């Protein structure tokens, strides 16, 4: 939990402070569609707003890091998740053999519903009936490609 | 009946570890009554788990925590789980020569061909494991593979 | 020690390592593997199928075959320790299948000798073999049994110590049958002592001076018996001498025993002695007329009752080499002449016929007579009338003529038997002559060559007459073995509770020398004229038949299956005897009238005849009584000869012949008293090594003392103390105890090699766990990322910090 640590804490120190441009620290509607705007994408009232519900109302960073308080469970680092794929990988990268994988979440340990195995292969970098994980690592935090 | 608190703590831990494996579901499958009972410390021979529980195949059976601790201790009761005057006296059988060296072809005989008989692979490695080596013809050393078969994976 | 499984000579007495190690470790179980009974061949190998009541159900290797045999009949088989096993004394269950099997098993893996307690077993290979090297000599020279396998040579290296070692006379006595090399056996040992002359690091050899008798020796005393083709009728023994250096200064030759009766009876299938139908042959026709016969075996009642030839036999071939043998022992073709004349006059003593007017007997002819008058050198109407008539004395002389023709046919009939007797010893005084070339002798190792015992379907006065004698033998063996295992005994300090093993014959042995007991019964009947098979009969029921349990009665058996009339039990067995003629058979009266005549003329029957009436018994008793006086004063050992099959067909066995020869031999008897004893005996180490597995501990192997372990290992057990005694270097067992202890160790070692597996499969997975382990932190940290990635992928904010900072 507070593992909402520096480096992620800083990190959305700066992610907040550009949504800027600032209401003495305020992500604002507008420090908000501001950004959507050179975020190039759609921005819609009702639910901009909807952004705000999250917070009791008035979002300096304070509340910034509060609200980020889903995020921080897991959230176990980048690394740390590149050697635990690791281990189940012998075969030196290009990776785990899709079967495996499926014998491993789906009946080993804290089972997958199949209804969260196929959340996962939809998505799922792949080829040769054989998986990807730093491609897997990757999507996680998010680089994107 | 008996098992101490911290005990308990200790075939919980080893307990979680394989239920984990097969889902954390607060059971553990017969199958894994034998591996479990060795990696709390114990050395059972088959007709020892099949006599307490252990089943062959894996859908059968399973045990919540609370029935494997009685197994641990029952399975504990038992005394000749055997030591090195144990294991000495029954490799001399075989040392013809008087040293202490026995051919490998077999030593690996014995533990493939005799008692509970072992896989071919499960011998490669406890050889391979231990560090016994065969050399020229002065055979295996019998003693050697007792010291450390007896000694753990992890040593030190 | 002292072998190599290896020095190629020991092919055939050792059986090497890899051989050994191979027979050691066949399959096997104690709680089913077993000895069982088998019609066609002795007792066969099985295993136990299921129990119920008295009545168990089997299974048999060989041939498979579940039969059901009785609880008394499964018979505890030996474990493979002891295949192929040397001493079997040393077995753990001594059983008649046990000994048949040790003894089969060997013969059949070319092994020929299997000792069993102080005797030395040695079955006919029927084929050279090369057991008897000068080089092999040496392997044995000097050693102490243990040191070297079974061999004959051990037994006589050793007797020959002993002469040394104690200064005694020693004696071999030796058993077996037609096919059983009693005879190269014989000559391979006064071979031996010979070798061994040379053994102080410094015209005919000995075998061979002894060698050229047995033809002579022969033709007199041996003969064909219902079983036998060439019967020695006699005992010998043939005494080799040494000086006080351990060399060979001599033999000579003594006789016990000769079968007189033979002489005037046959029985159906028998035969009289071998000489008489061999003067009566054509390398010699000359001689049938200084004799007085015409070459036809038939036409004499002291040589046809019985048999004319014998089925694979050339009586000339034999007259021949006989004569040539009577030569080269170097005696006058005069003599040669006597001693044949002599034997025909035996031919005529039966032609000799008689009548009689009231109660006096006359002749009814007389060529006859001075046919016989003649050949000896006396005056037939002085024979006739001293054989017919008889003057004798008081201080005056009165015609003891008393004479009828029941009384002159018997004085005749032992006339001849008389002169044959006379005849055969003064034959063995030369051969005697023959051998001593001597020196001065000191000592001596005697061999012993006597009957041995019979069992017929019909056994009489002759069978009882040498059983009598062989069971006086094993008693005499029974005897040594008691004083040894006295010792052996005392010297581990183990407590003797025993009464001399000999006694256990005297019971019968009494039941027949005993003033009142079977040959005194019938001696006594002997002197009443209306005595009668039957009124012996009864003297012997009246005396013994509910007072004493040695003495039995059969009970009718085949119309043909003859009466037997009573049985004794014999170490042998139970031997069940007939009556009818006893009386006759028994009667030997001495007729000094004609021994003072038969004291004139013709130079033999001046040395024969020159050096009451009485009974063949009474002779028989006299003679046993000095070949044991004699025995007695000897250090004995004992070799075994046997008969392995009826048709000589080498590695061959047959069952009932072998065990048959083994109750006899006196085998089985001394297996029998090792049985009420402890019989196995181990040094504390052979025990250390082999058991410890039993009870082990964790002082080092080494420091360890045997005897300590020995006892430790015997508690933990909770083995029954009455099981097993402690002696100062061995721990002596009785039946079994091995054989549990060596089925507990086959049951231990199985066990514990589970146990290491055990170890091993612990150790496998103990290793394994450390990975799971890792590989939980693994997937934990897997599904808690991937998990919460499948919710946060759709929060808004979540898109923008993942939008928001690349764009820092
Ligand atoms: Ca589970």
């Amino acid at each position: 939990r507070v593992k909402l640590s520096q480096r992620q804490m800083q990190e959305l120190k700066e992610a907040f402070t550009m949504i800027d441009q600032d209401r003495d620290g305020f992500i604002g509607m507008e420090d908000l569609k501001d950004m959507f705007s050179s975020l190039g994408r759609v921005p819609p009232d009702d639910e901009l707003n909807a952004m705000l519900k999250e917070c009791p109302g008035q979002l300096n960073f304070t509340a910034f890091l509060t609200l980020f308080g889903e995020k921080v469970s897991g959230t176990d680092p980048e690394d740390a998740l590149r050697n635990a794929f690791s281990m189940f990988d012998e075969d030196g990268q290009g990776f785990i053999p899709e079967d495996y994988l499926k014998d491993l979440l789906e009946n080993m340990g804290d089972n997958f519903s199949k209804e969260e195995i196929k959340n996962v292969w939809k998505d799922a970098p792949l080829k040769n009936k054989q998986f990807n994980y730093n491609k897997m690592v990757d999507i996680k935090g998010k680089a994107e490609d | 009946s008996q098992l101490t608190k911290d005990e308990i703590e200790e075939v919980r831990e080893v307990f979680d570890l394989f239920d984990f494996w097969d889902g954390r579901d607060g059971d553990v499958d017969a199958a894994k009554v034998g591996d479990l009972l060795r990696c709390l410390g114990m050395n059972p021979t088959e007709a020892q788990v099949h006599q307490h529980g252990g089943t062959k195949k894996m859908g059968e059976k399973a045990y919540k925590l609370e029935e494997i601790l009685p197994i641990y201790e029952e399975m504990s009761s038992k005394d000749t789980g055997t030591a090195a005057d144990e294991f000495m006296e029954a490799f001399k059988t075989f040392d013809r020569e008087g040293q202490g060296l026995i051919s490998s072809a077999e030593i690996r005989n014995v533990l493939k061909m005799l008692g509970e008989r072992i896989t071919e692979d499960q011998c490669n490695d406890i050889f391979t494991f231990c560090d016994i080596r065969e050399d020229i013809d002065g055979n295996i050393k019998y003693e050697d593979l007792m010291k450390k078969v007896m000694a753990g994976p992890f040593p030190d | 020690m002292t072998m190599d499984f290896s020095d190629p000579d020991m092919e055939f007495l050792c059986l090497t390592r890899q051989k050994l190690m191979e027979a050691t470790s066949i399959p096997f179980d104690g709680k089913k593997n077993c000895w069982v009974p088998d019609p066609d061949f002795g007792f066969v190998g099985a295993e136990i199928q299921s129990t119920k009541g008295d009545e168990v159900t089997v299974k048999t290797d060989k041939t498979q075959e579940t039969r059901v045999v009785k609880k008394d009949d499964i018979g505890q088989r030996n474990p493979p320790k002891f295949e192929m096993n040397m001493d079997m004394a040393n077995l753990t269950f001594l059983n008649e299948a046990s000994i048949l099997h040790n003894l089969r098993s060997r013969y059949e893996s070319g092994f020929i000798y299997t000792y069993s307690g102080l005797f030395c077993i040695a079955i006919n290979p029927y084929r050279r073999l090369p057991i008897y090297t000068q080089g092999l000599v040496d392997k044995y020279r000097g050693k102490r049994r243990a040191e070297m396998p079974p061999h004959l040579f051990s037994i006589a290296d050793n007797a020959y110590q002993y002469m040394l070692q104690d200064r005694e006379n020693q004696s071999m006595l030796i058993t077996g049958e037609s096919g059983a090399g009693k005879t190269e056996n014989t000559k391979k040992v006064i071979q031996y002592f010979a070798l061994v002359a040379a053994s102080l690091a410094g015209k005919g050899t000995l075998e061979d001076q002894i060698v050229q008798c047995n033809p002579v020796l022969e033709a007199y005393g041996n003969a064909k018996t219902t079983r036998n083709n060439n019967s020695s009728r006699f005992g010998k023994f043939i005494r080799i001498h040494f000086g006080t250096q351990g060399k060979i200064a001599g033999a000579d030759i003594e006789t016990y025993l000769l079968e007189k009766s033979r002489v005037t009876y046959q029985q159906s299938a028998e035969r009289n002695y071998h000489i008489f139908y061999q003067l009566l042959s054509p390398a010699f026709p000359e001689n049938i007329e200084k004799i007085l016969a015409v070459p036809d075996p038939g036409l004499y009642g002291f040589i046809n009752q019985g048999t004319l030839t014998v089925d694979g036999i050339d009586d000339e071939e034999e007259m021949g080499l006989t004569d040539t043998a009577f030569d080269v022992l170097g005696f006058t073709d005069e003599e040669k002449l006597s001693m044949y004349k002599c034997t025909g006059c035996i031919l005529h003593l039966g032609e000799m016929k008689w009548k009689q007017r009231g109660e006096q007997a006359e002749a009814d002819g007389t060529a006859e007579a001075e046919k016989v008058a003649f050949l000896l050198g006396v005056n037939a109407g002085d024979l006739l009338k001293c054989l017919l008539k008889p003057k004798i004395k008081v201080g005056t002389e009165y015609v003891t003529q008393g004479r009828n023709k029941d009384q002159v046919t018997n004085s005749i009939a032992a006339l001849a038997k008389s002169l044959y007797d006379r005849m055969f010893n003064w034959l063995v005084r030369r051969v005697n002559q023959t051998l001593d070339t001597k020196a001065k002798r000191q000592f001596f190792i005697g061999v012993l060559d006597i009957a041995g015992f019979e069992i017929f379907d019909f056994n009489s006065f002759e069978q009882l007459c040498i059983n009598y004698t062989n069971e006086r033998l094993q008693q005499f063996f029974n005897h040594h073995m008691f004083v040894l295992e006295q010792e052996e005994y005392k010297k581990e300090g183990i407590v003797w509770e025993f009464i001399d093993f000999g006694l256990d014959l005297q019971a019968c042995i009494e039941l027949i020398e005993k003033p009142m007991g079977i040959l005194s019964i019938l001696e006594e009947e002997c002197m009443f004229p209306k005595a009668s098979d039957t009124s012996f009969k009864n003297k012997l029921y009246d005396n013994h038949l509910g007072k004493n349990p040695m003495f039995g009665k059969p009970k009718p058996p085949k119309a043909g299956c003859a009466e037997a009339h009573f049985c004794l039990h014999h170490y042998a067995g139970s031997v069940s005897y007939s009556i009818a003629g006893w009386l006759d058979k028994n009667k030997d009266p001495i007729n000094e009238n004609v021994v003072e005549l038969l004291q004139n003329s013709k130079e033999p029957i001046v040395k024969m005849l020159f050096t009451a009436f009485q009974t063949i018994s009474s002779v028989h008793k006299e003679s046993l009584n000095k070949l044991m006086k004699n025995l007695y004063s000897t250090h004995p050992h004992f070799v075994r000869c046997i008969i392995p099959n009826e048709l000589k067909t080498p590695g061959l066995i047959d069952a009932a012949l072998v065990l048959h020869q083994l109750r006899c031999n006196g085998v089985l008897e001394g297996i029998r008293i090792c049985r009420k004893g402890f019989p196995n005996r181990i040094i504390y180490s052979e025990f250390k090594q082999r058991y410890s597995i039993l009870a082990p501990n964790a002082v080092p192997s080494g420091f360890a003392d045997g005897k300590v372990v020995t006892d430790k290992a015997l508690s933990a057990l909770q083995l029954d103390p009455n099981e097993y005694r402690l002696g100062n270097t061995k721990v002596f067992f009785k039946a079994g105890v091995l054989g549990m202890l060596e089925d507990m160790r086959d049951e231990r070692l199985s066990k514990i090699i589970s146990m290491f597996q055990a170890h091993i499969r612990g150790y496998l997975m103990r290793k394994a766990y450390k990975k799971l382990q890792d590989q939980r932190i693994g997937l934990t940290l897997i599904q808690r990322n991937v998990r919460k990635w499948l919710v946060l992928r759709n929060w808004e904010w979540w898109r923008l910090f993942n939008k928001v900072k690349p764009l820092l």
